[PDB]
């Protein structure tokens, strides 16, 4: 009935539709909160659980977009008590609001406006007079029924998931343990009060507290009072809202750059080290130079930016964050003749990085050990290869046993810690003597049995 | 030393079952929306999948003890056949067999046991981040 | 990026197109009119890649599609306006 | 009317429905299903024995087991839909005899008391209320037969028996 | 119970009487995917293992050592 | 589906028996088991 | 529960939004994974609402999934390249791991 | 009619093998038949190993997939000519591809429930599937994939 | 069974039901569906259906395909559909039609 | 149920049949002195002197032991009635 309505609501006025304009955003996703649970408390109410309406009286507003504000008030009557006697005008109310906001955004027919006034005046006129009747959704629960399932609004981040998430910062300057207090004490207890505005930036906690700081976040004071936060954002809510703003242009300026230049050149990826406002620099550089990069023959090369210039073995040139226009042509002169080497060289690591991920990903199917750490030491990517290629092959002559406690790790010596589960071995490893060393255990684990069960 | 090393690894807690296990559980949670393709490998090119129903032996275990849907067992019947006759797979034999299992003992213990159901090596890793860091 | 708002004001514009060939009298003014789009928008099948609005055009292109029908007399090969389409 | 099929399903649901006495286990347990197949079987009630090591579904079926029984506990017994549990719950049963019914019938007396502990007939000496209590304050009160006990443990015949 | 603890290599190769580690000739650059053997799982049976069959009867018992290579070593 | 024409078989044929020859850069395929099979030098003698 | 055609291609928009996850960009780390798919599924709403072409629908909103990453990913980038640049505070990871395998490194003397 | 055949030929040197090849295409195609595709598997160490017609056991046999459309009189003509060759140790002929196995002998009901095109038109590769080979490949295929898989080798290759 | 397999060859569409997946494909979606999602040449409405009611009607290609479906393809897989390809049971069928076309007094 | 066996491990006959006709007849078992000629140059792979037998009438290539020519001929002619090599019986 109403379905088609509130569908065509929900897709003109969810906050998810506007991300350009962060306003209308921060207005709508408020709008929508309230909205959800005043539905939610009047399907409550007329089903039982009487309850006090909160915000008895207030006005909503939403925005639109034409590709236009909507404001519509809730104004419960009078003489309104939680009582049946007044469980019958209260559904009447909140279906008025809603037929006025349906109005209001245009996205319901005129006939099923009529019909739903002349429900709400037949419910009127039999409140008076009681009558006898021995099912359809009504406005109020097709409402409540589309928000919940479909339109809902992303539930709040947890913050088990935010510090791994490291969203969340704090000042070593704090102890601690006069740092551990105020995550406990405010966010175990002190969840509720997220705005859901403030999740979208990264929370460092220190001595002062300002919005002043790295980009695109925020800081909190030891020990923070939650209304003392409420009262700092609603002093310089626009100082959050532009800090993510920039913050996010400042990314993406450096993504369609990169993505540009990595067409021009027919290279894969820019990865930076340096600070990215130096690299913008060089992005530009490079930006009004290109046609000279391929003069040069610079291409099919992922590119690296650090602060010396240099060129790694993988094939990855690192490139010194600090330079001119006219400095370059003799480093471009420079490493142009090895170019060719690094672009074998990184043709080749790549090759080696696949084949020794695929040998990886074969033993941990077979032989599940439930962890493989063969990227965590600095070694060669042919003997991390090399160590790959013993593991799978050793698979099935390991497989009879259960790996699920043991992680297997690239270490420079051996060592066999079954009681923590580690198991590192050095890339140079025989297969064999590893085989032998489990057959080993197995066979003692048996002749102990078998002799226990003897002397018993 | 090296910068671009210190910018490019993390440190991590604890390690996972295969890196992106957590960016699958929650996609998988999200497409369940709460807050078999093996007919296809069942073959003559899949020694491992045809050796996953077979007995220590090469042979079928009782109905009772491995049942299955009756196109996968004459799925399995005619690739095992097919790959013997090709030499894919040894006419009496079944390798594959301790990695089709899947209750396996641990490696100092006889039996499977229902119940069952910050290493030296990452500490010298973040102490030589650490001094880099600096 | 262009494409996308291009293809919204296409649509708007063939909404807007709709209302005005409502009491559309003279034959020639309506076909000549509907026929600047095609090149305007160089809804040709010569564009494939983003270019087209046609793809983005999910459903004005059916009103489009209909109000280039009436070719009672002096076609000026008119006929090609429908068979772009 | 239908050429036979082992029947398998993913859910533990299904088998519930499906069979009177189902008992999951595995192969490296063969003692304890040799003896619930023992009592079964001397009670003479249709049971259904599956093998979850080659079982397809395996760690569905598995997963809730777990979840039905709170243990992982791979032998497991199931009657009329519920669990009556591993096979130390199994010897319970049959040592205060419930086990009969709880098998033929698929309910487990609550009336209290133990029948297992008997001299001779069951009967209701020392059942009726005790008025004031006080049935540790009559030091001469009658205490039963002189029960005798064993000096060390006579080694056990076999280690499973 | 899990088995002791071993840490150094040169203290795992006194122990047990075969290095770990390969500590061979480097065949490093080789080819980026390897092939299996026919029998993964079968036990790794070295050069230098004198396989002996004993086969029993009612009456009789015969017993033969053959090389790794199958040759025939005594009668 | 690519056919080939009798035209094109003799040099298809020698293009594909040179898939798994020796010495060469780009990885070389699994083949329809997933076990990469042994190299040859030419002419079909194996060598690694 | 949910409505088949709503599973339906949530189930296909979660294949591809692996894909496009720890396949190709090798973001396994990624954050509030929430946001992103449910805005991706109400944008293809909007775009079935006024008809795109199913596959062309896919198409468009996977590609702007993919730059919702990338623009996360490279904001991360920049949180952590800056925090570690500048040495008042680091971040809350290494601190746990730090107060741990200095209590461990401590045992480990002590023994 | 579509057929498939997988030859297991004695490795012996390169212009022989392409000769028995050519031999044998030919022969499909003086019988008014086409080829689909033809692909080299590589030389591998079977099992079980086949006597050629020398009668000496060869550990090594070179595998070859031929994919091809021929009526049923010539099929079995060159059928016999590749059985008889010299080289061919053995020769498998996949009669299930127009009609997935199973059916046929699985359930009454589903017997005349399936579309034979659908098989007929792909490829022998797309219904048997190798260990390799999986619906990921194929939505991969599907994606564009070209700026999804730029940013893959970042995180290792930094390090 | 029979019955099943006899109105399958003389009707086009007779396993398709209204949903678009006959039996076979709900339990092997892999097999079935089309793997490859392709944006080609999406033929549009046949307006020479009318000369093909049955199958028996279109006899002289693979499948019961009537030429006119096959106006764009290639020349190989025109010839895979030819005649020489058709398998012994369609061929069979083939024959019945002729008779079929020759004293059927109604389609 | 009929047993079968493969001659020369390529071709598989009724074992009957086979033991009766087809192996005492093979040109490389009943004349191997003709089976030596045989041209295994310009005569087709899948023929060879263990299949082929003798009465086989299709010509096929005989590479002459004399004077090296290669004539064509049946085995048939050349086994029973008594077939010799053209260059030969004109010299
Ligand atoms: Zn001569």
């Amino acid at each position: 009935m109403y379905k088609k309505a509130l569908h065509s609501f929900f897709l003109k006025v969810h906050p998810d539709f506007f991300h350009h304009n962060r306003s209308q955003q921060t207005v709508n996703e408020s709008s929508v909160a309230r909205l959800n649970e005043l539905l939610s408390w009047a399907k409550a109410f007329k089903s039982g659980h009487l309850q006090p309406p909160p915000s008895s009286s207030f006005t909503l507003t939403f925005y639109r977009k034409p590709d236009t504000i909507i404001q519509s008030t809730f104004e419960l009557p009078s003489n309104f008590a939680p009582s049946d006697n007044h469980r019958g005008t209260v559904e009447r109310a909140v279906n008025k609001f809603l037929r006025d906001l349906l109005r209001r955004a245009a996205c319901i027919d005129s006939v099923t406006e009529s019909i739903s006034e002349a429900e709400d005046a037949t419910a009127a006129r039999a409140e008076a007079k009681p009558l006898r009747r021995r099912g359809p959704k009504s406005l109020l629960d097709e409402a409540v029924e589309s928000m919940t399932v479909q339109w809902s609004l992303t539930p709040a981040p947890t913050l088990q998931e935010l510090i791994e998430a490291d969203q969340i910062l704090f000042s070593r300057d704090l102890s601690p343990l006069q740092s551990a207090a105020a995550l406990s004490t405010l966010q175990r207890h002190l969840g509720e009060l997220n705005y859901s505005a403030w999740e979208s930036m990264p929370v460092i906690v220190s001595n002062q507290f300002s919005i002043g700081d790295l980009t695109g976040t925020i800081t909190i004071p030891w020990d923070f009072t939650p209304e003392q936060f409420h009262s700092f954002m609603a002093h310089n809510e626009k100082g959050v809202a532009r800090c993510r703003e920039v913050a996010i242009q400042y990314a993406s300026t450096i993504e369609q750059l990169i993505a540009e230049l990595c067409t021009a050149l027919e290279l894969d990826d820019i990865l930076v080290s340096c600070s990215h406002q130096d690299a913008l620099r060089l992005m530009e550089l490079l930006h009004r130079n290109r046609e000279l990069l391929i003069q040069y023959g610079l291409s099919k090369l992922t590119l690296e930016v650090g602060n010396r210039h240099a060129t790694r073995a993988n094939g990855v040139v690192i490139i010194n964050c600090s330079l001119t226009s006219e400095q370059l042509r003799p480093w471009l002169k420079a490493i142009s003749p090895k170019l060719p080497l690094q672009q074998r060289l990184y043709e080749l690591s790549k090759q080696m990085l696949e084949s020794t991920l695929w040998h990886l990903k074969e033993f941990r199917t077979m032989v599940e050990p439930g962890g493989v750490d063969a990227f965590s030491n600095d070694c060669t990517y042919a003997e991390r290869l090399q160590w790959s290629k013993e593991l799978f092959r050793i698979g099935p002559s390991l497989a009879p046993w259960d790996w699920s406690e043991m992680t297997f790790v690239l270490s420079p010596d051996v060592d066999i810690d079954w009681a923590n589960g580690l198991l590192a071995l050095p890339y140079n490893f025989d297969g064999d003597a590893l085989v032998r060393y489990v057959e080993e255990v197995q066979q003692e684990a048996k002749s102990r049995k078998r002799e226990e069960l003897l002397a018993a | 030393g090296r910068e671009g090393w210190l910018f490019g690894q993390q440190v991590q807690l604890h390690y996972h079952r295969f890196p992106d296990e957590q960016l699958i559980t929650n996609l998988s949670r999200w497409r369940t929306g709460e807050t078999p393709e093996v007919y296809m490998k069942l073959n003559y090119k899949n020694p491992a999948t045809i050796s996953r129903f077979l007995t220590r032996t090469g042979h079928m275990y009782p109905a009772d003890i491995l049942p299955l849907n009756p196109e996968a067992v004459v799925k399995l019947r005619v690739a095992k056949a097919q790959a013997i006759r090709i030499g894919l797979y040894p006419r009496f034999g079944n390798p594959f067999w301790f990695r089709s299992q899947k209750f396996r003992p641990k490696a100092y213990q006889e039996n499977y046991d229902p119940t069952t159901y910050y290493n030296w090596v990452q500490t010298d890793r973040i102490r030589r981040y650490f001094r880099e860091l600096e | 990026y262009a494409a996308m708002e291009l293809a919204a004001e296409a649509r708007r514009e063939i909404h807007e197109l709709w209302l005005s060939a409502e009491t559309a009298l003279e034959r020639e003014k309506r076909v000549q009119q509907v026929a600047a789009l095609i090149e305007k928008y160089k809804l040709d099948p010569s564009t494939p890649r983003e270019a087209d609005v046609s793809r983005g055009l999910g459903d004005a292109f059916d009103r489009l599609l209909l109000l280039c029908l009436p070719l009672g007399k002096t076609d000026a090969k008119g006929t090609d306006n429908l068979e772009r389409l | 009317a239908t050429r036979w099929l082992p029947f398998v399903s993913s859910d533990l649901k299904d088998y519930l429905n499906r069979y009177w006495a189902v008992m999951f286990t595995v192969g490296a347990r063969p003692i304890e299903t040799g003896h619930i197949r023992h009592y079964v079987s001397w009670y003479c009630t249709r049971m259904k024995v599956v093998l979850l090591d080659h079982h397809v579904y395996v760690e569905p079926l598995r997963q809730q087991l777990q979840e039905v029984s709170r243990t992982p506990e791979l032998p497991l017994l199931f009657v009329n839909k519920k669990l009556v549990g591993t096979l130390r719950d199994v010897e319970l049963l049959e040592r205060e005899k419930k086990l009969k019914d709880v098998l033929h019938f698929g309910f487990e007396w609550r009336v209290g008391g133990s029948v297992a502990a008997t001299n001779g007939q069951k009967s209701l000496m020392g059942a009726l209320p005790a008025p004031y209590g006080d049935a540790e304050f009559f030091r001469g009160r009658y205490r039963g037969p002189p029960v005798a006990r064993p000096v060390v443990s006579l080694p056990t015949l076999h280690p499973f028996a | 119970v899990p088995p002791p603890r071993v840490l150094g290599g040169d203290y795992f190769k006194t122990r047990f009487g075969y290095s770990l580690v390969k500590n061979s000739e480097m065949t490093q650059g080789p080819v980026d995917y390897s092939q299996l053997d026919m029998w993964g799982e079968m036990p790794r049976y070295t050069s230098d293992m004198v396989f002996l069959y004993l086969v029993s009867r009612r009456r009789n018992t015969y017993a033969v050592a053959y090389t790794y290579e199958g040759k025939r070593i005594l009668n | 589906i690519n056919y080939v024409p009798h035209a094109q078989l003799r040099e298809h044929i020698d293009k594909e028996l040179d898939k798994y020859v020796a010495g060469k850069n780009e990885p070389y395929p699994l083949n329809f088991v997933g076990q990469m099979p042994f190299l040859e030098d030419g002419d079909g003698n194996i060598v690694e | 529960t949910l409505s088949p055609e709503r599973v339906a291609l949530r189930d296909e928009l979660a294949r591809k939004s692996r894909l496009v996850a720890s396949e190709g960009m090798r973001y396994y780390n990624i954050f509030w994974v929430r946001k992103p798919l449910d805005t991706m599924e109400k944008e293809y709403y909007e775009l079935k609402r006024r008809g795109v072409d199913h596959g062309e629908a896919i198409r468009k909103v996977l590609q702007g999934f993919y730059s919702g990453l990338a623009v996360k990913k490279r904001v991360a980038a920049i949180q952590a390249e800056e925090a570690k640049l500048t040495g008042r505070f680091i971040t809350m990871r290494e601190a746990t791991v730090v107060l741990g395998v200095l209590a461990k490194l401590h045992k480990e003397q002590l023994t | 009619v579509f057929y498939s055949f997988v030859l297991v030929m004695k490795p012996r040197q390169r212009r022989f093998t392409s000769q028995a090849l050519r031999e044998i295409g030919v022969a499909v195609y003086s019988n008014g038949g086409l080829i689909r595709s033809i692909t080299n598997e590589g030389i591998m160490r079977p099992y079980s190993r086949f006597r050629d017609a020398d009668n000496t056991p060869l550990t090594y046999a070179r595998y070859i997939i031929l994919q091809l459309d021929m009526g049923e009189e010539e099929m079995g003509k060159v059928d016999k000519i590749i059985r008889e060759h010299q080289d061919v140790l053995m020769a498998l002929k996949l009669n299930n591809l127009e009609r997935p196995v199973g059916i046929r002998s699985g359930n009454k009901e589903l017997q005349a429930a399936y579309f034979p095109l659908d098989t007929f038109t792909r490829l022998e590769e797309e219904i048997n599937w190798s260990p390799q080979t999986s619906a990921d490949i194929y939505t991969q295929l599907e994606m564009n994939w070209k700026e999804f898989s730029r940013t893959r080798w970042s995180s290792f290759l930094r390090n | 069974p029979v019955q099943k397999k006899r109105q399958e060859q003389m009707l086009y569409g007779v396993n398709i039901p209204e949903t678009r997946q006959m039996k076979f494909e709900e339990q092997h979606p892999l097999l079935a569906g089309a793997l490859r999602k392709l944006e080609g040449q999406p033929k549009g409405f046949p307006f020479w259906y009318r000369k093909y009611p049955t199958r028996r009607h279109a006899y002289e290609y693979r499948f019961s395909i009537p030429v006119e479906m096959l106006d764009g393809y290639n020349d190989d897989v025109k010839k895979a559909l030819s005649k020489g390809m058709m398998s012994i049971q369609e061929k069979q069928f083939a024959q019945e039609a002729m008779y079929m076309e020759r004293y059927a007094e109604h389609d | 149920k009929a047993s079968h066996i493969r001659i020369a491990n390529r071709k598989r006959v009724e074992m009957f049949v086979a033991k009766r006709f087809h192996l005492p007849t093979r040109l490389a078992t009943a004349a191997p002195d003709i089976a030596a000629e045989w041209h295994d140059e310009l005569n087709p792979m899948h023929m060879y002197p263990a299949i082929i037998g003798i009465g086989h009438v299709q010509p096929v290539w005989w590479k002459c032991a004399i004077c090296s020519h290669s004539y064509q001929m049946s085995v048939e002619k050349r086994v029973v009635r008594g077939g010799g090599c053209p260059q030969c019986v004109v010299n």
